[PDB]
RNA sequence: UGGGAGAGGUA
C-alpha cells in the first residue's frame, strides 16, 4: 500500500524528493541530493552511537 | 484629561509625520567621547527633546528664566526633561512595506479584502512572483499572478498596455486602485443568486469586511507601512550596569536593522544597482520590519547576541509578562510591607500586630507630618534624620499616628475575596504579623512559614472603605455561601468539644447548683471535674415579637462545661444551642444563630469570648497523643488471615483452570475490599466505645476517651480515613496506571510499612501532589478566565418589574435528597404567590426576600416548588436589578444597588477549584390482560410523593417497561417496583386481534434462521446496509389488526394500526395467533475540575443528542442510503424541517409516534447550545447550574446557585438575528442581546413590526473576546487579533467596565464609584 | 521551486543560481565592453562646445591660484601650455565655424585631441548629468508641443513626424500645417501666442548650444546608447561574482552581525570594484575584488555592530596599545 | 540603583 501511495520512480527522484523535504525552497540537483543524504545518516561526522 | 472614549483606528501617514518630531536618519545612538546624544540618531535630543530640566545640550540655555525656547547652535529645545517619553520620530521608508499584523493574523485582511490567496500574496511579497495591476488587453485581467517567465513573454509580447509590479508597493497599488463601494455592491449582487455554504460565508465575511472599512471611513492603502514611527527613547532606555559595560533594549537593536537596511537600500537606489541586489535588499528591510513589528511571525525570529530571540513591540504588549498583564492590571506599589505571621491569641478580631520598625518604616510620611505640626523638627531634612535616629519621642509620635488607622493585610494568592481584610494594627516587639487565629480560615493561612503583605490606605476615602468594607468585624460570612468563615478551627474546636462533653461518674456528679458562675467556681476550686453531670438553674433569655427579651428560669441536667460556656453565651439565644457536644459543624450554627438572632456586634463579641475560652480549656485539658492511643483492633490478623486464604483458595481455582484472570483480579478486588470494610469497622467500634470501666451505677458503657477519636469526633483535623490508616488497614493503593493492585498494604501506620508497601504507596503520594500542583494552574486560569467573562456585571436597578422566574424543585435524583428547599431557595426573592391549601394556607406576596422565617413556614407547609426571579431572567439593561438577584451573601440582607455581582460570582466559583406513594407523570398507558401494566412513553418519569405532598425520591422509566402500581397506590419501602427488560427494546402494541405478516418475504428484507434452544424459527430483519436490491424500497410493517381482519384505527387519532420494526428485531411472534394488548412482540437490542471547565466553556461533546426540532410526528423519507432522515412533519403545518442521523447510531423514537418540542431522539449527552435553541433559557440555565452542582456536590463544597446563573447570564449575551423588520441590522450579525432589546423597546414603542432574534450560548472564551470592549478583550487573551480587528473596524471603548477603569486609572462602577459614575453619566445626558 | 521558503538567504542562493560562473578569458571580454562603453560616453561627451568652455573655465579658476590642482586632473608646465593651445583652437574655431566641412573636420580635430585629458570622475558626472537636465528642459518643451497637438485637433500622428520633427528652428512647419486647408488649421490661432513662446524658447536653445536640435539630439541619443551598454556589461559584471561575496563573508559571521547584512555590504563593495577595476594587469577579477569586499564588509562591521560605536581608528590604536602592553 | 536571561528555594 505504501508503493502504491509513493510518486517516486528511482532513486535520483526519490533523493530529489527527500532535498525538497529536508531543504525547501532550493533547486535541487544529483550532486548536492547525493551528498545530503549521504551525510545525513552515513557519515562518521555527523552521525554516531558508538 | 477627562476623556469619554479611547477611540482606535489605522494610522495614515500623514497622522503618522503629524505625531512625529523629526526625521531618524542615523543608526548610531550616543557618542563615546562624552556621553551626549548624537543629531538625527535614535536617541536624539533635538527630536526627542532635552536631556537635563530646563537645558540645552551646549550649555548657553540653562534656567527656567529660558522657559521654552529652541537652541540655534544646536537645535535642543529647551523644556523640561519629561517630553523624552511623550515625543516620537518617524524613518522614511525607502520602499513601502506592509504591516505583518494585518498580512499574518488569520483571517489575513489583506487576502479578505483583495480575494487573493495568501500564499500567492506572501509570493509576491518575497518578490518571487509578479502581480499585475491593470491591463488593457482581455488576455492579462486583475491579479492574475505572473512568473519571472511569464512577465518575460508578456513585456516582449506587449510591453505597452498592462503594468505589472513585484512586490509590496504592487500591493499597495493594488490597494490603491481597487474600489471599496464597486466591490462591495458588486457582492451584494453576487450573494444573491445561489446560495451554497461556504461561498456565501466568504461572501458575507467579505462584505462585512468591505461595510466596516467603509463604515469607519478608513482607507485600504493605510496597511502598506509608508512611513515607521519610533518609540520614545525612555520608552526604549538606554540602562547600563555596574561594570561600565551597556545593557540596552532589544528595541534598540532591531531599530537599528531597520534604520541600516533603509539606509543601504536608499544608497543602492541612488547607486544604480542591480536588479538582484536591490530586490534582495527590499526584501531585507521588509523582514526586518516585519521582525520589529511582530519578531516570531513571519520566519525565522532573529535571535540577539545570547542566542535568544529579541523582544519585538508585539511581545512587549502581549504575554504573560506584557504591558497589560504585569503593569496596567497590577502594579507595584509604595507604603508596602512583607513578613512572616505568627499568632496572636490575646487580640481580638478586628487588630493584628505590627513590629516597631517595619510600621516605622511604613508610616514615615505620617511621622514626618506629626514631626512637624507639634513642633519638634523645623524642615523635612530635620525630620527626616530625626526619624532615621529613631528617637523616643518618634516612637510615641508612631503610637500616636498608628492609632485607629487600619491597614490591609493581603496573602497571595488571593483566591476569595477574604484574602484581603483591614486590622486595626496594634504596635508589638518583634519582626513577624500577629494575626488572629479565627481569619487563619478566611485566608488559608497556617503558620507552616507564610507571609502577607501589608498596604497602607493613605486619604480619608481609603480609610473609610478599610473600616466600614473591608473590617475584619463585617465580613464574617462568606460571600460563597451564607455561612460564617470567621469560626473556631481546630483547636478551640477540640477544647469546646472537650467542655461540653459528659463522663459518666466523674467528679463531683449529681449536685444542684445556684448557677453558671457557681458552676465555674466549683471547676476552679477543684471539687468538681468538667465532665459532672449536674443540675444546674438557667436563665435563659427568649426573643419577645419586638426587640424585648423575656425570660424563663428553670433547672436543666447538664454538664459543668456547658454550665461554663452559659456565661460566655449572649442574652438572645436557647440552651439547646450548648447542650450538645459541640463539633465544628455545632459552633458554625451556634455562630450562624447567633448571627441571625441578634446581629454583627454580639457575634463579634461571641467569637472572641468562644475563642479565649476555647484556648484555655484546652490548655486545662492536656489533650496529647501517644503510642498507646492508637488503639489496634485485636481481631485484625485473623480478618487477614482469613482474607489471605479466601484469595489464595481462587487462586488455586485459576491455576486449576475453572475460573477466568479477569474474573479472579475482579474477585480479589471485592474480597479485600469487604476485608477492609470489616477491619474498619472493627476498628471504629473499638476505638469509639472502648472505655467500659465505670462505676456509681454499674458497669457501664459511653463513648471513649481516647485523643484520636476525639480529635476526629470534633471535626478538628482529620476524618475517619485518617484514622483507619493510623489504626487499621492501609488499604488498596492504586498503580499510575489506574489500575487497583491486586494485594493491599496490609500493615498501618502503627506496626510500620515494609519496604515494597511503601514503594507502593509512594505511587499514589507523588500522584497526588503533581496533581495537586495541575488543579491549582487550572483553577487558576479557570478563575481569570470567569473574572474576565463576569467584568461588566453591576447592580443598577431596584426592581426591574418582570414576572419570569426559575421554579427551584429540590434536587431529587437518585434515592435521596441532594439539596433541601431551604438550601436552594433562602434569600431570593419571590416571583408568583405559593398557591396551595396544605394546612395553614401560606400566601407570600411577589417581590418579598425570603428570609429564614418564610422559609420556615415553607418548610413546615410543605411546599413542593416555588417560583423565584432569577439573574438570568432580568430584564435590566448593561447590569441586573437588585430583586432578582436577592440576598447580599456576605451582609444577610437585600444587595445594595452599585455592588458588582460577576467578580464574586467568578471568584466564589473559581476559588474550590484546588479542592476539586406511586405518581406517575407525563404517560400514555394501557391496561393489559393480566394488570402488569406497560408504558408507551420515553420521557415517562415515576414521582415518590410521599402523603403530605411533599417528594421523597425520583426515578425515570424506559419505554415499554413493565409495572405493577398505579396512580394513588402506596407501597411499603424495599419493594421492587422497577422492572424492566435492560438489553432490549420492546415493541409494543396498544390494540388487540390478529396480525397480517404484510410487506415482508423471505430473502431480501428478512433472514430465515432458527432459534438454538428451541428450535422454532425467527424472523430477523435484515438491516438496509445488507439488503438486497429488493429489499431498497420498502419497510416491514407488523399490520395488527382485529380478530377477522379489518384495519383497525387507533383511538383518538386517524393513523392505521401499524407498526414499521427496524433491524435486528428477534420476532418471536408468527402469524394466525392471537394477540393481546400491550404485550410484547419483538426484541430490540441498544474529572470534577474538568468537567466544571468543560461546562463553562460551553463545548460539543464527543456524542451529542440528536433532538426534535419541530413538534409533530415522524416519518422516514429518503431510501437507498443508510444516512436515515427523518421528515418530522407537524400534526397542523408543512414540514419544512429534515434532519441527518449517521449509520451505527441506534434511534430512541420510532417511525410510528408523536414527539413534542425537545425530546432526545438518539441519546447521550445532550449539548449545551442545542437544548438552548430547542427548550429555552430557563432550561439550559437548569442544566448548567444541577450539572455544575454534581461536581460541587460531590466534592463536598458548598456554593449557591445564584453565582453559577450570574456566569450563564452573562455567557448568553449574544443574540444573532433571523429577521429584521426597520431596525439596523441586515443578516447574521452577532449584536449584544441588550443592543436588540433597546432596537425592540424602541420600535414597539413608536409603533413598528420589530425585529425578532435567537440567542445563542457563547462559551468562556468567546464571550469574554466577543464583549464590545477592545481593553478589556485584548487584557484577557489574543492581544494581536483583537487589537487587528479593533484597528481595522474603528472601533471605539466607552469606558463602563471594571477592568477598563482599573486599566484607565478612574473609580470603577462598582460599590463606592457607582454614585459618582451616575452623576458622570447624567452630566453627560443633560449637555 | 518557489515553495514555502522563509529564509531570504535560501532565496537569494536560489536567484543568484540562474547565472554562470566566469571562465579565465571571459571577465576581459566584458571588462573591454565596459572599456568600450566608457570611451563610447567619452567621444559622445567631447564634442560638445559649451563642455569644453567648462573645463576653460575651470582651468582659469585654478590658474587664478583659489582651487587645489586635485579636484579638476588625474594625468594623461604641460597641462598648462597644451590648454593654452587648445584655447587658441578655441578662439580659431570660434570664427572658422562660418566656413562647410572645415568646420566639420576641426570640431573632430578637437575631439581627438580632447581625448587627453584624463578629467576627474565627480566632474565627468558634472558634464553627464549636466547635458541630462539640458536634455529635460528640451524634453518637456517637446512633451509639451506633443501633449498640445493631441489635445485640441485630434489629428494622425505621420503629418507631425514629418514636419516638426524636420529642423524645427523656423517658423516653416507651423505656417506649413496652417496651409493644408484641414478644420482643426484654421481654429490653431489661439495655440499659437505659446508656441511662439516655445519657438524663442527654442532659439534660446540655439543660443546656449550652438548647434540644432538634430545634433544634440544625436549626441545625447549616442550618450543614452553608451551609457545604457557600458551599465549592463558592468551588471552583468556583478552577477557573475555573487558566490566571491558569499565565500568571503563565510568567514565574518558570527561578529555582531547577520549573514544576510555581510553579503549585501559585500555586494555594495563589489559593485565599488567592478567600477573602478583595470583589466591590463594581468589579473582576471577576484585579486582586485577581494580586497573591496573586505574592506565593505570590515566596514560594516566596524560600525553597524554595537551601539556604543567606536571608530576604527580609535578602535586600532586601543587594540596596538593592547597588543604592545 | 533601575534592564534581561539561567539555576535553586518558600507558601
Ligand atoms: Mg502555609
Ligand atoms: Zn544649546
Ligand atoms: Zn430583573
Amino acid at each position: 500500500e505504501t508503493l502504491r501511495v509513493d510518486p517516486t520512480n528511482d532513486r535520483l527522484s526519490a533523493l530529489v524528493e527527500i532535498y525538497r523535504m529536508m531543504r525547501p525552497g532550493e533547486p535541487p540537483t544529483r550532486e548536492a541530493a547525493e551528498s545530503l543524504f549521504e551525510n545525513l545518516f552515513f557519515s562518521e561526522d555527523r552521525y554516531d552511537l558508538s | 484629561e477627562e476623556f469619554d472614549a479611547i477611540k482606535i483606528a489605522l494610522a495614515s501617514p500623514d497622522m503618522i509625520r503629524s505625531w512625529s518630531f523629526g526625521e531618524v536618519k542615523k543608526p548610531e545612538t550616543i557618542n563615546y567621547r562624552t556621553f551626549k546624544p548624537e543629531r538625527d540618531g535614535l536617541f536624539c535630543a533635538r527630536i526627542f527633546g532635552p536631556v537635563k530640566d530646563y537645558e540645552c545640550l551646549c550649555g548657553k540655555y540653562k534656567r527656567l528664566k529660558h522657559r521654552g525656547v529652541i537652541c540655534e547652535k544646536c537645535g535642543v529645545e529647551v523644556t523640561q526633561t519629561k517630553v523624552r517619553r511623550e515625543r516620537m520620530g518617524h524613518i522614511e521608508l525607502a520602499s513601502p512595506t506592509a504591516h505583518i499584523w494585518f498580512l499574518k493574523s488569520l483571517p489575513s485582511r489583506i487576502g479578505l479584502l483583495l480575494d487573493m490567496p495568501l500564499r500567492d500574496i506572501e509570493r509576491v511579497l518575497y518578490f518571487e512572483s509578479y502581480v499585475v495591476i491593470e491591463g488593457g488587453m482581455t488576455n492579462l485581467e486583475r491579479q492574475q499572478i505572473l512568473t519571472e517567465e511569464q512577465y518575460l513573454d508578456a513585456l516582449e509580447e506587449f510591453g505597452d498596455e498592462f503594468d505589472a509590479k513585484m512586490g509590496a508597493e504592487a500591493i499597495q497599488a493594488l490597494l490603491k486602485s481597487m474600489d471599496l463601494e464597486q466591490e462591495c455592491e458588486q457582492l451584494r449582487e453576487e450573494l444573491n443568486e445561489t446560495n451554497s455554504e461556504t461561498k456565501r460565508k466568504k461572501l458575507t465575511k467579505r462584505i462585512k469586511l468591505l461595510e466596516a472599512f467603509v463604515q469607519s471611513g478608513n482607507k485600504p492603502e493605510w496597511m502598506i507601512l509608508t512611513v515607521l514611527p519610533v518609540l520614545p527613547p525612555d520608552l526604549r532606555p538606554l540602562v547600563p550596569l555596574d561594570g561600565g559595560r551597556f545593557a540596552t533594549s532589544d528595541l534598540n537593536d532591531l531599530y537599528r536593522r531597520v534604520i541600516n537596511r533603509n539606509n543601504r537600500l536608499k544608497r543602492l537606489l541612488d547607486l544604480a544597482a542591480p536588479d538582484i541586489i536591490v530586490r534582495n535588499e527590499k526584501r531585507m528591510l521588509q523582514e526586518a520590519v516585519d521582525a520589529l513589528l511582530d519578531n516570531g511571525r513571519r520566519g525565522r525570529a532573529i535571535t540577539g547576541s545570547n542566542k535568544r530571540p529579541l523582544k519585538s513591540l508585539a511581545d512587549m504588549i502581549k504575554g504573560k509578562q506584557g504591558r497589560f498583564r504585569q503593569n496596567l492590571l497590577g502594579k507595584r506599589v509604595d507604603y508596602s510591607g512583607r513578613s512572616v505571621i505568627t499568632v496572636g491569641p490575646y487580640l481580638r478580631l478586628h487588630q493584628c500586630g505590627l513590629p516597631k520598625k517595619m510600621a516605622l518604616e511604613l508610616f514615615k510620611p505620617f511621622i514626618y507630618g506629626k514631626l512637624e505640626l507639634r513642633g519638634l523638627a523645623t524642615t523635612i531634612k530635620a525630620a527626616k534624620k530625626m526619624v532615621e535616629r529613631e528617637e523616643a519621642v518618634v516612637w510615641d509620635i508612631l503610637d500616636e499616628v498608628i492609632r485607629e488607622h487600619p491597614v490591609l493585610l493581603n496573602r497571595a494568592p488571593t483566591l476569595h475575596r477574604l484574602g484581603i481584610q483591614a486590622f486595626e494594627p496594634v504596635l508589638i516587639e518583634g519582626k513577624a504579623i500577629q494575626l488572629h487565629p479565627l481569619v487563619c480560615a478566611a485566608y488559608n493561612a497556617d503558620f507552616d512559614g507564610d507571609q502577607m503583605a501589608v498596604h497602607v490606605p493613605l486619604t480619608l476615602e481609603a480609610q473609610l472603605e478599610a473600616r466600614a468594607l473591608m473590617m475584619s468585624t463585617n465580613n464574617i460570612l462568606s460571600p460563597a455561601n451564607g455561612e460564617p468563615i470567621i469560626v473556631p478551627s481546630q483547636d478551640v474546636v477540640l477544647g469546646l468539644y472537650y467542655m461540653t462533653r459528659d463522663c459518666v461518674n466523674a467528679k463531683g456528679e449529681g449536685m444542684v447548683l445556684t448557677g453558671p458562675k457557681e458552676a465555674e467556681r466549683l471547676y476552679r476550686s477543684g471539687l468538681a471535674s468538667l465532665h459532672a453531670r449536674v443540675k444546674v438553674r438557667i436563665t435563659e433569655y427568649e426573643k419577645d415579637a419586638n426587640g424585648e427579651l423575656v425570660a424563663k428560669t428553670s433547672l436543666k441536667d447538664t454538664t459543668v462545661g456547658r454550665a461554663i460556656l452559659w456565661m460566655i453565651v449572649p442574652k438572645g439565644l436557647p440552651y439547646s444551642i450548648v447542650n450538645q457536644a459541640l463539633g465544628k459543624k455545632a459552633i458554625s450554627k451556634m455562630l450562624n444563630t447567633c448571627y441571625r438572632i441578634l446581629g454583627l456586634k454580639p457575634t463579634v463579641i461571641f467569637a472572641d469570648q468562644i475563642m479565649y475560652t476555647g484556648f484555655a480549656y484546652a490548655a486545662r485539658s492536656g489533650a496529647s497523643v501517644g503510642i498507646d492511643d492508637m488503639v489496634i483492633p485485636e481481631k485484625k490478623h485473623e480478618i487477614i488471615s482469613e482474607a489471605e486464604a479466601e484469595v489464595a483458595e481462587i487462586q488455586e481455582q485459576f491455576q486449576s483452570g475453572l475460573v477466568t484472570a479477569g474474573e479472579r483480579y475482579n474477585k480479589v478486588i471485592d474480597i479485600w475490599a469487604a476485608a477492609n470494610d470489616r477491619v474498619s469497622k472493627a476498628m471504629m467500634d473499638n476505638l469509639q466505645t472502648e472505655t467500659v470501666i465505670n462505676r456509681d451505677g454499674q458497669e457501664e458503657k459511653q463513648v471513649s476517651f481516647n485523643s484520636i477519636y476525639m480529635m476526629a469526633d470534633s471535626g478538628a483535623r482529620g476524618s475517619a480515613a485518617q484514622i483507619r490508616q493510623l489504626a487499621g488497614m492501609r488499604g488498596l493503593m492504586a498503580k499510575p496506571d489506574g489500575s487497583i493492585i491486586e494485594t493491599p498494604i496490609t500493615a498501618n501506620f502503627r506496626e510500620g510499612l515494609n519496604v515494597l508497601q511503601y514503594f507502593i504507596s509512594t505511587h499514589g503520594a507523588r500522584k497526588g501532589l503533581a496533581d495537586t500542583a495541575l488543579k491549582t494552574a487550572n483553577s487558576g486560569y479557570l478563575t481569570r478566565r470567569l473574572v474576565d467573562v463576569a467584568q461588566d456585571l453591576v447592580v443598577t436597578e431596584d426592581d426591574c418589574g418582570t414576572h419570569e422566574g426559575i421554579m427551584m424543585t429540590p434536587v431529587i435524583e437518585g434515592g435521596d435528597v441532594k439539596e433541601p428547599l431551604r438550601d436552594r431557595v433562602l434569600g431570593r426573592v419571590t416571583a408568583e404567590d405559593v398557591l396551595k391549601p396544605g394546612t395553614a394556607d401560606i400566601l407570600v406576596p411577589r417581590n418579598t426576600l425570603l428570609h429564614e422565617q418564610w422559609c420556615d413556614l415553607l418548610e413546615e407547609n410543605s411546599v413542593d416548588a416555588v417560583k423565584v426571579r432569577s439573574v438570568v431572567s432580568c430584564d435590566t439593561d448593561f447590569g441586573v436589578c437588585a430583586h432578582c438577584y436577592g440576598r447580599d451573601l456576605a451582609r444577610g440582607h437585600i444587595i445594595n444597588k452599585g455592588e458588582a455581582i460577576g467578580v464574586i460570582a467568578a471568584q466564589s466559583i473559581g476559588e474550590p477549584g484546588t479542592q476539586l406513594s406511586i405518581k406517575l407523570s407525563n404517560v400514555k398507558s394501557v391496561v393489559n390482560s393480566s394488570g402488569k401494566l406497560v408504558i408507551t412513553s420515553r420521557n415517562t418519569e415515576l414521582k415518590l410523593i410521599d402523603e403530605f405532598g411533599r417528594t421523597k425520591e425520583s426515578y425515570k422509566v424506559p419505554y415499554g417497561a413493565v409495572l405493577a402500581k398505579g396512580d394513588g397506590e402506596q407501597v411499603a419501602g424495599g419493594e421492587t417496583v422497577a422492572n424492566w427488560d435492560p438489553h432490549t427494546m420492546p415493541v409494543i402494541t396498544e390494540v388487540s386481534g390478529f396480525v397480517r405478516f404484510t410487506d415482508m418475504i423471505d430473502g431480501q428484507t428478512i433472514t430465515r434462521q432458527t432459534d438454538e434452544l428451541t428450535g422454532l424459527s425467527s424472523l430477523v430483519v435484515l438491516d438496509s446496509a445488507e439488503r438486497t436490491a429488493g429489499g431498497k424500497d420498502l419497510r416491514p410493517a407488523l399490520k395488527i389488526v382485529d380478530a377477522q381482519g379489518n384495519d383497525v384505527l387507533i383511538p383518538g387519532t386517524d393513523m392505521p394500526a401499524q407498526y414499521f420494526l427496524p433491524g435486528k428485531a428477534i420476532v418471536q411472534l408468527e402469524d394466525g395467533v392471537q394477540i393481546s394488548s400491550g404485550d410484547t412482540l419483538a426484541r430490540i437490542p441498544q474529572g470534577g475540575l474538568p468537567r466544571v471547565a468543560d461546562l463553562f466553556e460551553a463545548r460539543r461533546p464527543k456524542e451529542p443528542a440528536i433532538l426534535a426540532e419541530i413538534s409533530g410526528i415522524v416519518s422516514f423519507g429518503k431510501e437507498t442510503k443508510g444516512k436515515r432522515r427523518l421528515v418530522i412533519t407537524p400534526v397542523d403545518g408543512s414540514d419544512p424541517y429534515e434532519e441527518m442521523i449517521p449509520k451505527w447510531r441506534q434511534l430512541n423514537v420510532f417511525e410510528g409516534e408523536r414527539v413534542e418540542r425537545g425530546d432526545v431522539i438518539s441519546d447521550g449527552p445532550e449539548a449545551p447550545h442545542d437544548i438552548l435553541r430547542l427548550r429555552g433559557v430557563h432550561a439550559v440555565t437548569r442544566y448548567i447550574v444541577n450539572e455544575v452542582q454534581d461536581v460541587y456536590r460531590l466534592q463536598g463544597v458548598k456554593i449557591n446557585d445564584k453565582h453559577i446563573e450570574v456566569i450563564v447570564r452573562q455567557m448568553l449575551r449574544k443574540a444573532t438575528i433571523v429577521n429584521a423588520g426597520s431596525s439596523d441590522f441586515l443578516e447574521g450579525e452577532q449584536v449584544e442581546y441588550s443592543r436588540v432589546k433597546i432596537a425592540n423597546r424602541e420600535l414597539e414603542a413608536n409603533g413598528k413590526v420589530g425585529a425578532t432574534y435567537s440567542r445563542d450560548l457563547l462559551g468562556i472564551t468567546k464571550a469574554s473576546l466577543a464583549t464590545e470592549s477592545f481593553i478589556s478583550a485584548a487584557s484577557f487573551q489574543e492581544t494581536t487579533r483583537v487589537l487587528t480587528e479593533a484597528a481595522v473596524a474603528g472601533k471605539r471603548d466607552e469606558l463602563r467596565g471594571l477592568k477598563e477603569n482599573v486599566i484607565v486609572g478612574r473609580l470603577i462602577p462598582a460599590g463606592t464609584g457607582y454614585a459618582y459614575h451616575q452623576d458622570r453619566m447624567r452630566r453627560r445626558a443633560a449637555g | 521551486e518557489i515553495g514555502r521558503t522563509t529564509d531570504p538567504v535560501r532565496m537569494y542562493m536560489r536567484e543568484m543560481g540562474t547565472v554562470e560562473l566566469l571562465t579565465r578569458e571571459g571577465e576581459i571580454d566584458i571588462a573591454k565592453r565596459i572599456e568600450d562603453g566608457i570611451n563610447q560616453v567619452q567621444c559622445s561627451v567631447a564634442e560638445y562646445p559649451e563642455a569644453i568652455t567648462y573645463l576653460l573655465e575651470q582651468y582659469d579658476r585654478v590658474e587664478a591660484e583659489e582651487a587645489r590642482l586635485s579636484d579638476l586632473i588625474t594625468g594623461f608646465e604641460l597641462a598648462r601650455e597644451k590648454f593654452a593651445e587648445l584655447r587658441a583652437q578655441y578662439v580659431v574655431t570660434r570664427d572658422t565655424i562660418k566656413a562647410h566641412a572645415t568646420a566639420q573636420e576641426e570640431i573632430l580635430k578637437l575631439s581627438e585631441v580632447f581625448k587627453q585629458f584624463r578629467l576627474v570622475p565627480k566632474q565627468f558626472d558634472y558634464l553627464v548629468n549636466s547635458m541630462r537636465v539640458m536634455m529635460d528642459r528640451v524634453r518637456t518643451q517637446e512633451r509639451l508641443i506633443m501633449k498640445l497637438c493631441v489635445e485640441q485637433c485630434k489629428m494622425p500622428k505621420k503629418n507631425f513626424i514629418t514636419l516638426f520633427t524636420g529642423n524645427e528652428t523656423s517658423d516653416t512647419w507651423f505656417n506649413a500645417a496652417i496651409a493644408m486647408n484641414k478644420p482643426w488649421s484654421e481654429k490653431l490661432h489661439d495655440v499659437s501666442e505659446e508656441v511662439h513662446r516655445a519657438l524663442q524658447k527654442l532659439q534660446q536653445i540655439e543660443e546656449e548650444t550652438g548647434l540644432t536640435i538634430e545634433q544634440v539630439k544625436d549626441i545625447n541619443r549616442r550618450m543614452s546608447i553608451g551609457e545604457a551598454k557600458a551599465r549592463r556589461a558592468k551588471k552583468e559584471m556583478v552577477e557573475a561574482n555573487l558566490r566571491l561575496v558569499i565565500s568571503i563573508a563565510k568567514k565574518y559571521t558570527n561578529r555582531g552581525l547577520q549573514f544576510l547584512d555581510l553579503i549585501q555590504e559585500g555586494n555594495i563593495g563589489l559593485m565599488k570594484a567592478v567600477d573602478k577595476f583595470e583589466y591590463r594587469r594581468g589579473y582576471k577579477f577576484s585579486t582586485y575584488a577581494t580586497w573591496w569586499i573586505r574592506q565593505a564588509i570590515t566596514r560594516s562591521i566596524a560600525d553597524q555592530a554595537r551601539t556604543i560605536r567606536i571608530p576604527v581608528h580609535m578602535i586600532e590604536t586601543i587594540n596596538k596599545l593592547n597588543r604592545i602592553s
